[PDB]
């Protein structure tokens, strides 16, 4: 079932038999991270490491004690020793709580992994905070997105993604604390 | 013909889908932060197939507003 | 890269390409060679052109 014993370590001594001997081995993306999945530990009680990422930003890499994630089944929350989870997220608000303070980022969709060591790895594309969203032009395009209904199924999918994004964005600009 | 989510059955990949939801979030940002999000929205590259080894046709992308919503 | 006053950067990974494209070559693997950057199509064709697309 695993007849290809791959890995960064095994690639080294095989590459020393086909390449010229003048070149050092290429690096791998495993050599640039110490935080693994099955590496046991990484919780110490109540606050767990939350690596909330972005292609253009690292929005938080310190620890929080509960993260409210907007999954496609619905909003869920992650405690310290949560079950391992690969959660696809809807457009919704990722809420980071470490205690009494709470930051709310509205994300565009993108997965969030809970690894067996308890590290949460939220991975979205556009994660704007709710301070820099406008409540005016969202319905100006949502009422436009609730109008253009073509038979083209490619644009029908993009209009469906246009509807549910502004529908969850308006629902999370009405009920703010 | 595909079996999966609503973007996948409609031929669209997840990369174009999640960038569409990233494109449409940037259109409703506040203007002190909407124009700086237009920098990370622009697509400027070009591509060319190589079927024989040296010859190929061309394709040019010069978009400044995001990934195309219509079919590629 | 696109511009070429880099100093052997676009050639060092060109030799590291075929060092990788011969180690993982083990059973007759179909390979599509892709170059990002205008200095890649001028140097990968010299090394491996028939599986370049």
């Amino acid at each position: 079932e695993a007849a290809a014993p791959a890995g960064p370590k095994e690639f080294t001594e095989v590459w020393n038999k086909k390449a010229p001997s003048t070149l050092i081995v290429p690096e791998f993306p495993s050599n640039y991270t110490a935080v693994k999945a099955v590496g046991e530990g990484q919780v110490h009680g109540d606050a767990f490491p939350v690596n909330f990422y972005t292609p253009h930003s690292i929005l938080s890499q310190a620890q929080k004690d509960t993260v409210v994630l907007p999954g496609v089944d619905g909003y869920f929350g992650v405690k310290a020793s949560h079950v391992p989870t690969i959660a696809q997220l809807k457009p919704g608000v990722v809420e980071l709580h470490s205690g009494a303070e709470s930051e709310k980022f509205f994300v565009s969709g993108g997965f969030a992994f809970v690894h067996p060591n308890g590290v949460t790895d939220i991975c979205v594309l556009e994660a704007a905070t709710l301070d820099q969203v406008d409540p005016a032009a969202v319905k100006s395009a949502l009422a436009a997105a609730s109008a253009a209904q073509p038979t083209d199924e490619f644009e029908q999918a993009a209009n469906r993604a246009a509807i549910e994004l502004y529908s969850a964005l308006e629902s999370a600009v009405e009920a703010k604390a | 013909a595909p079996s999966g989510p609503f973007y996948r059955v409609a031929g669209m990949s997840y990369l174009r889908y999640s960038n569409i939801c990233a494109d449409l979030l940037r259109n409703v940002l506040k203007e002190p932060f909407k124009a700086k999000a237009q920098a990370r929205q622009a697509i400027h590259f070009r591509q060319a197939p190589y079927v024989d080894g040296k010859a190929g046709a061309s394709k040019v992308y010069e978009l400044e507003n995001g990934i195309p919503k219509t079919a590629n | 890269s696109d511009k070429g006053l880099c100093g052997g950067l676009n050639s060092n990974i060109t030799k590291y390409t075929r060092a990788t494209l011969a180690t993982t070559e083990s059973e007759g693997k179909d390979v599509v060679v892709v170059s990002i950057g205008d200095k890649g199509r001028s140097q990968l064709t010299r090394i491996e052109s028939q599986r370049y697309q």
